[PDB]
């Protein structure tokens, strides 16, 4: 049923647009690897006072 | 009357929600067709890009407005390097969700209301009931599933284009340095705000699709009544989107504003 | 591109004829009054219901961000600024394109499919002068008044919300309203409102007079009317905002 | 059963409003007062 | 009642053509009927004769003035002599029946209010709505809508009347009532009534002249006698509602005693001139048709 | 209308000094340093009052404080 | 086909009432036609016989199961032996003629693609659209819409078929073609056809049984032999299209040989049963009607 090959073109172009938009927003605009901590190691420090 | 009207819409939304698994397991092809239709528009609006193009244009306009007014005011005061950060806190919080919601309401909601009203007038709802097919499950639940599937890419594109427009307007038209803008933006933007905004937008889109499908499913008065259905559905969508964003922002940042500059 | 360009040319020709009828033929007081009241009654309650939560949200965001910044005494200033330069015109755009433009398009489509336009035409009456001109004038008048009401209600609601919830100072609010707002801002707001009303009325009337009949013609006409109004009003708002901030109060 | 679902929807709306008001006022979290 | 001369008229929507070369001559005061298979665009033709549409070619000479060339300023007077009834009546929903009828009188003439009231009441009573003038178009039936549209078209004393499908959405009894009313008005006013319909009960009893459109062409036009006794396959098939012949399954693949005016109504003048023109055509007619028409005229 | 001094100088409702039992004082200042009405009256740096009117009588500014 | 037995039906939209009291007995396998003046609510009656509307009282007993009060699963099982021909076809514009035709037997039957294609093509050739299966509902005329609606209503081999104004938007010639197709359909699959209309060609050549609605009531129902020779003023007036009679100008004031099936078709079994029923009824008719019917039977 259906599969008119015109709806399929719309579906694939929409999926490509979705993937590109999500990757660009997550990498270059939100920096998800930095927010999560990808490629980053943890360090600690002790302060006499916070200093704000 | 008023209580009965509320009960009618409550019954409609309950019936549409409970039939989502049935549509998911039995109407996959209809869901894919509706997803393609919503993502690429229909009619004479599908040649200009459909819902994607309208969302993009309106979000670009909103981001341009934010960047222009913010840079103007901050330059007049003098502290104009904050614009970047300001722009972020204008997009995620109050502008981009509401504007994307209104544009999505207009395009997709009016299209769905028109389609359902046309089917009601053309007696295709009766044709569906004659073949022993759940009309509400076939139409409204499939529309809701398609809208829930399609809202996330649409809002991601809207956020991306609003950020891009604000950055381009600030750092090209007003010739601010890209480094300062990017630093303040990436320093004073929290991904938690973006994720909660995405949840707000998903809830808002589900409510909008429910309201528009309700107005389109119970249309009456021939081809003339479809237009009045679209108008009433649009008014209700405006009110619902604004209320949803207000309540969500009040709940999320009521006690912790999730923003720190001073000590 | 040929078909959209031809439709744009038809819209321009219809608007030109509308202006010629407005400045040449006698005005229709009765139809203007009726359409003004109709547009008021279809877009008054949604106007408040969209403006009040939106201005409350913006005031809440501004107050929390300023309190974290530490300079919460200037909360009124921005509170006025946006509410005169963006919130008013944009709420007017939304509630006019959604309610009044769609209502006008639906009404003229109803008259077209019922052959009332041809009924007017066979009696020698030009449809434009009798119908479109009062509708556009009423749309402009209603948009102007609704923009004024939006700005006033938004300012008062922001004051009450901030003072009675976030414990900001009332004096620091009412005495900083005029800090970044003056005659340029209210003037550009009025210009925006009038232009938005005129454009919305023109697009609604043009789409209503060219409805496709059938069973989905009026619904498609209303949907396209709304989309065109939204896009055009947002573009015009961007242009007018740039022009207005060129003559800014702070500079 | 229209009026039954209308009452359910109204109760859901009122409860959502009350819950978001309490979250805005921070009634859920407990804090101690010092003078 | 005035003559219409349609010559070489053609129309086309897009690349598709509705019809072409519709060469006819609608007489003065004679109820003509245009009929054909549904989907041949016959309301298009009726609308073209007044100027609501623009035919691609041809001419429509009414009272010596070409409609397709005269500017919009002259048309303001040209359409003073018309009266048009639309399918649904095309009334105005914002005003009642009384105002719907009085609208042309309040628009064109400068008559006093009493004169307007007298004319509107007289014309409303003439169509069978004597005390039903205070109602609205949204709360009246289709037949009453057609009656009120006629009463709106009968106040300016027209010289041409165009009726668009006076049978749509009506059962045969009410269609017969409306046809009797149309014969009454053509007897009283002599107002060149032209009717478009695919109905047959209208096409056997009401008209004086008739013509058929088929396959985007006019197969023939003429008086009642020449057509009701014509051995042409298309006309013989359609005028009886048959099944074998030119007319196909759908568009994709392709005498009865004429109605008399009621007693107390003046004599119709269209019958005499129609019979004279029929005698001329009989001079031109084939022998079998000649004999049939001569038998008919001697009754 | 005649005494209209702007939206900053209109006495506003709510806050300290507006409840019942609030007392009214007159403060004869030498100069008000462009003070507006609805400003805060502070005792020990605590917001405990509001200034109602800043009328000028015989060229010496007198403040009405609640 | 199966017999429908309407008993004491009544409908009302608010204070206004569509009809008052309708009692029928629609015989199995026979084409029946319900007539009346304009605005008598015949399409409401056609809707109610499948349950799309809810009459206030009365009963509509299909087989032995009163469907006016039954569980929704009972209704959804009953409506497999039904078929409705709406005024415009009520096709779905999102899919072509082939998909619109194959939709009912894809939603109900567990058939393969080959058998589905075979039965759909057979039903398309039956309604005379052998190669118009890939076109869309907006690319075809009204008559082709009615053809496709019929072909979609025939795929489930219904025991009842409903037809709503087949004359609407059709000239007399194409209406004659469609009526011939309806008679052929009743001859081949032997399905109880019901038609609501006011067309007089249909009312005088197509049916086997006829009923008349006027002033919100059923004046009479019966076979064509009985009704065509009726002395009742309303029936005689409407069937002869007269102007003088009880029927007013508007709602406010309120024996043809029959047409046989195409040669090559199986014998339409409803003719013999209609003859037998009218022969049994014959002893309760006025003498002139008895004489006319007796002459017609020979």
């Amino acid at each position: 049923m259906l599969l008119t090959r015109f709806i399929k073109m719309q579906l694939v172009i929409f999926l490509t647009l979705t993937l590109v938009a999500l990757v660009v927003l997550a990498l270059f605009y939100l920096r998800l690897p930095t927010w999560a901590g990808l490629g980053m190691y943890k360090l600690n420090a002790d302060l006499p006072n916070s200093g704000g | 009357r008023f209580l009965d009207s509320m009960g009618h819409v409550a019954w409609f939304v309950v019936q549409a929600i409970v039939h989502v698994p049935h549509a998911f397991r039995h109407y996959r092809r209809e869901s894919l067709r509706l997803v393609a239709e919503i993502g690429m528009g229909t009619g004479a609006m599908a040649v200009i890009g459909g819902t994607v193009a309208i969302i993009g244009f309106v979000t670009l306009s909103a981001g341009s407005l934010i960047a222009i007014q913010g840079f103007a005011s901050l330059g007049n005061i003098g502290v104009e390097a904050f614009t970047g950060f300001f722009a972020a806190l204008a997009n995620i919080r109050v502008v981009a969700p509401v504007v994307t919601g209104q544009a999505l309401a207009a395009t997709v909601g009016a299209g769905a209301t028109a389609e359902l009203g046309a089917m009601r007038i053309s007696e295709e709802v009766d044709a569906l009931e004659v073949m022993g097919i759940k009309s509400i499950s076939y139409l409204v639940s499939t529309r809701i599933m398609a809208g829930a599937i399609v809202i996330i890419p649409l809002y991601a594109m809207a956020i991306l284009l609003s950020f891009m427009s604000a950055q381009l307007v600030t750092t090209i038209f007003y010739s601010q340095s890209v480094g300062t803008y990017e630093h303040y933006f990436h320093t004073f933007l929290r991904v938690d705000d973006v994720m909660w905004s995405f949840l707000e937008v998903i809830i808002m889109s589900v409510i909008v699709m429910l309201n528009h499908c309700y107005f389109g499913y119970f249309a009456s008065g021939g081809a003339v009544g479809v237009g009045e259905a679209v108008g009433r559905s649009m008014r209700t969508s405006l009110i619902a989107i604004v209320l949803v964003v207000l309540l969500a922002s009040l709940a999320l940042y009521g006690t912790d504003p999730n923003f720190n500059l001073t000590v | 591109l040929e078909k959209p360009l031809a439709t744009v040319g038809g819209f321009f020709k219809m608007s030109v004829m509308t202006g010629k009828a407005l400045f040449t033929r006698p005005f229709q007081w009765k139809e203007f009054v009726l359409q003004s009241w109709f547009l008021i009654r279809v877009a008054f309650l949604p106007t408040l219901a969209v403006s009040i939560p939106l201005t409350v949200l913006i005031i809440f965001t501004l107050n929390i961000l300023l309190a974290e910044f530490g300079a919460a005494d200037v909360s009124g200033a921005g509170a006025a600024l946006g509410a005169v330069t963006q919130l008013g015109p944009l709420v007017t755009v939304l509630v006019v394109a959604g309610a009044g433009s769609t209502a006008i398009c639906a009404d003229l489509g109803a008259r077209t499919v019922r052959e009332e336009i041809d009924a007017l035409e066979v009696l020698g009456i030009d449809p434009i002068e009798r119908l479109v001109v009062p509708r556009v004038v009423a749309s402009t008048f209603v948009a102007f008044m609704l923009n004024g009401a939006v700005i006033t209600i938004g300012l008062v609601g922001g004051f009450f919300f901030g003072v009675y919830i976030q414990n900001v100072s009332a004096g620091a609010y009412v005495s900083t309203l005029t800090l970044l707002t003056g005659f340029p801002e209210v003037l550009i707001s009025v210009v925006k409102a009038t232009l938005f009303g005129m454009i919305a009325g023109l697009v609604g009337c043009y789409r209503g007079l060219t409805v496709a009949g059938g069973s989905k013609g009026v619904g498609t006409a209303v949907n396209e009317t709304l989309v065109l109004c939204v896009v055009a009003l947002f573009a015009v708002n961007v242009v007018l905002t740039t022009i207005g901030v060129r003559f800014g109060t702070g500079r | 059963p229209y009026k039954l679902a209308g009452l359910i929807l109204g109760l859901v709306g009122v409860l959502v409003l009350a819950l978001t008001w309490m979250q805005f006022r921070g009634q859920f979290e407990d804090k101690v007062q010092l003078t | 009642g005035v003559q219409i001369d349609v010559t070489g008229l053609s129309k086309s929507f897009g690349s598709s053509k509705i019809w072409e070369d519709v060469t006819m001559s609608i007489p003065a005061g004679e109820v003509s009927v245009l009929l054909g298979p549904s989907g041949t665009g016959k309301s298009v033709f009726l609308k073209s004769l007044i100027g609501l549409l623009r035919p691609e070619r041809g001419s429509i000479v009414i009272d010596g003035t070409d409609i397709l060339q005269c500017s919009a300023k002259e048309l303001y007077e040209i359409r003073t002599l018309f009266g048009v009834l639309f399918q649904d009546g095309a009334l105005f929903g914002s005003m009642n029946i009384y105002d719907n009828t009085a609208f042309p009188l309040r628009e064109h003439t400068k008559k006093s209010e009493s004169e307007i009231r007298k004319i509107v009441m007289e014309k409303l009573d003439l169509v069978g709505m004597p005390n039903d003038g205070h109602k609205f178009p949204g709360e009246i039936s289709g037949g009453m809508r057609k009656r009120a549209g006629l009463a709106r078209a009968l106040v300016l004393d027209p010289e041409i009347i165009l009726c668009d499908e006076p049978d749509s959405g009506l059962d045969p009894v009410r269609t017969a009532y409306l046809s009797q009313l149309l014969i009454d008005i053509n007897a009283q006013i002599d107002a060149t009534v032209l009717i478009v319909t695919h109905n047959i009960n209208i096409a056997r009893t009401v008209p004086d002249n008739m013509g058929m459109l088929f396959r985007k062409q006019l197969v023939m036009f003429g008086p009642r006698e020449v057509l009701l006794t014509s051995e042409e396959p298309v006309v013989k098939q359609f005028l009886n509602g048959r099944r074998i012949g030119p007319i196909g399954m759908s568009e994709e693949k392709d005498v009865p005693p004429q109605l008399q005016a009621t007693p107390g109504m003046p004599e119709r003048k269209a019958v005499a001139r129609r019979k004279a023109r029929v005698r001329e055509i009989l001079h031109t007619l084939p022998p079998a048709a000649q004999a049939a028409i001569l038998e008919e005229l001697d009754r | 209308c005649g005494q209209w001094r702007g939206i900053a100088n209109v006495p506003l409702p709510g806050g300290p000094g507006t409840e019942s039992g609030s007392m009214t004082l007159y403060v004869q200042m030498p100069e008000t340093l462009a003070l507006n009405a609805n400003s805060r009256v502070r005792v020990r740096d605590v917001f405990v009052g509001r200034v109602r009117k800043i009328e000028l009588i015989n060229w010496v500014p007198t403040l009405t404080v609640d």
